[PDB]
RNA sequence: UAGCGCCGGCCAACUCCGUGCCAGCAGCCGCGGUAAUACGGAGGGCGCGAGCGUUACCCGGAUUCACUGGGCGUAAAGGGCGUGUAGGCGGCCUGGGGCGUCCCAUGUGAAAGACCACGGCUCAACCGUGGGGGAGCGUGGGAUACGCUCAGGCUAGACG
RNA sequence: CCUGGUCCACCCGUGACGCUGAGGCGCGAAAGCGUGGGGAGCAAACCGGAUUAGAUACCCGGGUAGUCCACGCCCUAAACGAUGCGCGCUAGGUCUCUGGGUCUCCUGGGGGCCGAAGCUAACGCGUUAAGCGCGCCGCCUGGGGAGUACGGCCGCAAGGC
RNA sequence: AAAAAUGCACAAAAA
């Protein structure tokens, strides 16, 4: 399935910190701090003129390593972002968002977008009222994402959740902290979420 | 403030007694992704001098190019020696289509969105040299009406 | 001899233009004067008059240009730059309204005969008609 | 004053070259006599003020004309009246590139600068008995083509040929550079390449004398004061 | 449970060893003759992941059958030259008709499928409900510039 | 002697009677073929002498078809301007053939060179277009296999399409 | 207007 295993390898090799982890990327690891080159033997290596190709083939991996998403999940997600009434780069990145496995970590309860997808899968999450499982469901405006009571005690979402007082969720998203419940607003923009990534590549790279 | 791209460097070579001898031309683009583009074409004994002169002859060849929100005003097309570009506007949106020497060029003068295809020969160097041409001849519809008046 | 009198007449343009010539004589018809009515109209000639030469009628036609220019070549811009028949004797071209072309996103013009006369893209759109299309100038 | 009548001119400066005519040139000729053409002179003086006051404008705003001709004709008569406006001038074998390689060929004028320094000068006979000789005939031959080159070490505003086809090249030059082209063109050469046209012939030195007299006056009463007429009658046949 | 393909250029990923025009690789250009990023193992990287590769076939890139959108002096390409059958094309002016062409009106263009919305399965795939429409062809009404046809005039083509 | 095309001047007549042209038909260098004739010079084949390692060649001496005529076939070609035909449009310069004129000059139909614009991959072309356009015909679609095989049609054969 | 035939398979690099 999704991507398993060394995960700063990709910080290392993307060359900049994707927060693949929880806060150890934020502490002075993330891989990035020690080691700030690409993995395996050749990393302290001098570069080379990187091809037109390989510039956007990267873009698009990390992009798509971002949300740890395979690639066919991601391609259709482009090819649907395509026709696409819509700017089209915009559209693929409010598409990616909306992934119940990205609102979780983006609201905080959990701090790993890896972490989220585990959250959603063990029954740890609910939609509308509803538990759901699928990290792939997509939400829309209006929705109201909240931990299942089943367990609302889990000292690993309280813990989160304790923590995450201290933090201002995006604007496209509320979260009510006491309630353990948030909610979507609307569709993030390119502006209203900055991303290491060049989204202009990535549709370069479709054009194949 | 300019902003040099190169899209080609070529080893040629010459015949002497002795052997070849190798000579390097290298095409470079200039522009301020404002609408200015200019593109040369450097040859000297190496590499670095030629994308010297390539980057000086540029920016001493340059065009107007009438974006309107980072696309073109018409649809035109152009043939320099056997090669030929068609330049066609798109909405916003798009992005532009390109292969890379047209991109290149298109890309370091305003254009966010374009189509184009190659046809003909497509050696890099002619195709170039007719994309120049193809931007050059752009109008609007202000040039049209003041084409046309009368006195 | 002259199998397409109106195109005759396209290039005698054309050729007349490229070389600078202040006038050029067409032989003269009813309907090359509907045309070149419409292209005095849109500004692409000063305009024509009937004359006649070894008593045979004509359209002496005034070209128009650009300013001289600067940098070697000084030789002006061009009014029409480009002029082409489309439907011809061999294959005759009949577009019906919702197929009829925009000629450089407009800023050409696309003369065409309907059965309410000789027309433009925008003319010929607007009275809602189409019908042979005569030729394209921008 | 400025301006010029038809009294003088009409003698010896109407048309000039037979059937080697340049076809552009037809608005100029006004009918064909003795199998030569012969010039328009009332569109002379229709041009030749159009041009006039492009001169006039420039002599008082400040800027340079660069007098050029290379024929026998022109080749004295330019001499003495591009100085006598203290202006730069090629009488001698107008070089390549003067105009588009100019940082480079002005490089011979510093070396010109250099041989002017030794003339009874010092550490000129600390030189060789030989190559005395030597480094003063580099500056003779110098001398010979750079003397009206010599001034303005920025190139013109303008450019004023003989015969524009004797010197294509320097319109060409001119007109890659942007730098407006004016000269007396004859049939034997083309309108258009021209900028500011004095159509009239080209040849006949007394023809010359009379055009680049006046026109250099124009010049004077332009920038300030005035003079008497310059030296012509000399030889003059 | 994790596997598979690749790392000479095209094409994203490089180093050691072994081998020595051998064994072998190979989509095209091509690698191997004792230092091989091209063979084989390795470590290491790139790609995709319950899949990854291969073979076969279709379309695309191929304006490389060119209607859109090509060509024919020397690259493939003007018939050895005429005369002429059919067919194709056809100057200037005016009327008739309305065949082509053009416009509106209308019948038909099944359902599914596709496109656009909204919903139903925990999402999706699937699936439902509604919307959007041609083209063509029938009928009816009209238009007549152009092409046609029919009639009449012309001299600029062509013949005498 | 019979006979084709062609151009000029006059501006008289017809009134678009035009262009092109798959098939068809006809013409089609040389060589070749049949039946006669004719045969000087030339000369495939062939013989001889030189040369050479060889010399079934190149040079030399001979030399038969053939070359020539009539009739009848064959249908090919670097049959080339390697450039289909008709028309209109797009600077000039210069040489030349042949008409007409108010015979320096102007004008028309041919034949050559240089060249505007434009074209072209270049070389080049350029009012004798390879420019700008329209009509209609022929043809191209990588190299070899191969202008071969098969079939068909044609030829006396060679052989041709 | 020339006495005189022939030459071993595959093979770098000058980013
Ligand atoms: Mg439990
Ligand atoms: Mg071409
Ligand atoms: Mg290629
Ligand atoms: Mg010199
Ligand atoms: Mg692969
Ligand atoms: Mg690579
Ligand atoms: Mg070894
Ligand atoms: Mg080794
Ligand atoms: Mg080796
Ligand atoms: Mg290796
Ligand atoms: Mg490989
Ligand atoms: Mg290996
Ligand atoms: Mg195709
Ligand atoms: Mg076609
Ligand atoms: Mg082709
Ligand atoms: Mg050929
Ligand atoms: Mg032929
Ligand atoms: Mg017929
Ligand atoms: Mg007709
Ligand atoms: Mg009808
Ligand atoms: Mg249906
Ligand atoms: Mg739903
Ligand atoms: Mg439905
Ligand atoms: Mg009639
Ligand atoms: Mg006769
Ligand atoms: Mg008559
Ligand atoms: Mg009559
Ligand atoms: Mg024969
Ligand atoms: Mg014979
Ligand atoms: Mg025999
Ligand atoms: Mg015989
Ligand atoms: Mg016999
Ligand atoms: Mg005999
Ligand atoms: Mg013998
Ligand atoms: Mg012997
Ligand atoms: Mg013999
Ligand atoms: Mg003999
Ligand atoms: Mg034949
Ligand atoms: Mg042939
Ligand atoms: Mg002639
Ligand atoms: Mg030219
Ligand atoms: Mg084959
Ligand atoms: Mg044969
Ligand atoms: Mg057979
Ligand atoms: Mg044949
Ligand atoms: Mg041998
Ligand atoms: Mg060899
Ligand atoms: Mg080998
Ligand atoms: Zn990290």
């Amino acid at each position: 399935g999704r991507y398993i295993g060394p995960v700063c390898r990709l910080c290392r090799r993307e060359g900049v910190k994707l927060y693949l982890k929880g806060e150890r990327c934020y502490s002075p690891k993330c891989a990035m701090e020690r080691r700030p080159y690409p993995p395996g033997q050749h990393g302290q290596k001098r570069a080379r003129r990187p091809s037109d190709y390989a510039v956007r083939l990267r873009e698009k991996q990390k992009l798509r390593r971002i949300y740890g998403i395979s690639e066919r999940q991601f391609r259709n997600l482009f090819e649907e972002a395509s026709k696409k009434k819509g700017v089209t780069g915009s559209v693929f990145l409010g598409l990616l968002e909306s992934r119940l496995d990205n609102v979780v970590y983006r609201l905080g309860f959990a701090v790993s977008r890896r972490q989220a997808r585990q959250l959603v899968r063990h029954g740890h999450i609910t939609v509308n009222g509803r538990r759901v499982d699928l990290p792939s469901y997509r939400v829309r405006p209006g929705d109201e994402i909240a931990v299942a009571e089943k367990s609302r005690n889990l000292e690993l979402i309280r813990q989160n959740l304790e923590a995450m007082k201290g933090r201002k969720v995006g604007p496209w998203l509320s979260l009510d902290v006491e309630g353990m419940k948030g909610k979507f607003l609307r569709l993030p923009d390119r502006e209203d979420l900055a991303l290491p990534v060049n989204e202009q590549l990535v549709i370069e790279f479709y054009s194949r | 403030d300019f902003e040099e791209k190169m899209i080609l460097i070529r080893r040629t070579a010459r015949m002497q007694a002795g052997g070849r001898r190798f000579r390097f031309g290298a095409l470079v683009v200039v522009g301020d992704r404002q609408g200015r583009v200019g593109l040369g074409f450097g040859k000297a004994p190496e590499v670095p001098l030629a994308v010297q002169k390539a980057g000086y002859y540029a920016r001493r060849n340059m065009v107007e190019v009438p974006l309107q929100n980072g696309t073109i005003p018409h649809e035109i097309e152009v043939e320099f020696g056997a090669s030929k570009i068609v330049l066609k506007p798109a909405a916003p949106g798009t992005g532009v289509i390109a292969g890379a020497v047209p991109r290149a060029i298109l890309e370091l003068a305003g254009v966010t969105d374009i189509l184009t295809k190659e046809l003909g020969s497509r050696n890099p160097i002619n195709i170039a040299y007719a994309t120049m041409e193809a931007l050059r001849q752009l109008r609007t519809k202000a040039d049209v009406e003041r084409l046309r008046k009368g006195e | 001899m002259l199998t397409d009198p109106i195109a005759d007449m396209l290039t005698r343009i054309r050729n007349a233009t490229r070389v600078y010539k202040e006038s050029t004589d067409v032989p003269a018809s009813r309907f090359k004067e509907e045309i070149l009515r419409i292209l005095a109209r849109e500004g692409f000639i000063k305009g024509y008059e009937r004359v006649d030469v070894d008593g045979k009628p004509y359209l002496r036609v005034y070209l128009k240009y650009g300013p001289r220019r600067q940098g070697p070549d000084p030789r002006p811009e061009q009014v029409i730059h480009h002029i082409r028949r489309i439907s011809k004797p061999g294959r005759r071209v009949y577009v019906g309204v919702k197929e009829i072309p925009r000629v450089r996103r407009g800023l050409g013009i696309a003369i065409l005969s309907t059965s309410k006369g000789v027309l433009t893209d925008r003319e010929a759109r607007k009275l809602g008609v189409g019908g042979e299309l005569i030729c394209e100038v921008w | 004053e400025i301006t010029v009548k038809e009294l003088l001119e009409a003698g010896v400066h109407f048309g000039h070259e037979r059937k080697r005519w340049n076809p552009k040139f037809a608005r100029y000729i006004y009918a064909e006599r003795n199998g030569i053409h012969i010039i328009d002179l009332q569109k002379t003086m229709e041009e030749l003020e159009r041009t006039f006051r492009f001169i006039e404008d420039l002599a008082m705003r400040g800027g340079t004309i660069l007098f050029v001709g290379t024929k026998k004709q022109a080749q004295d008569i330019v001499r003495m009246e591009a100085e006598r406006a203290g202006m730069p001038y090629v009488n001698q074998r107008w070089l390549g590139g003067m105009l588009t390689n100019f940082k480079t060929i002005s490089q011979r004028v510093h070396r010109l600068e250099e041989l002017e320094a030794l003339f009874a000068s010092p550490e000129i006979e600390e030189r060789p008995k030989k190559e005395q000789v030597r480094l003063k005939h580099e500056l003779e031959r110098l001398q010979k083509y750079l003397s009206g080159f010599r001034l303005l070490k920025r190139l013109p505003d303008a450019i004023f040929v003989v015969d524009p086809t004797k010197e294509a090249i320097a319109v060409r030059e001119a007109r890659k550079l942007f730098i407006p082209v004016i000269a007396l063109a004859d049939t034997d050469s083309d309108p258009d390449l021209v900028d500011y046209i004095i159509p009239g012939n080209d040849d006949a030195i007394r023809s010359i004398q009379l055009i680049l007299s006046r026109a250099v006056d124009l010049i004077i009463q332009a920038r300030g004061g005035v003079v008497e007429p310059s030296p012509s009658y000399a030889l003059v046949q």
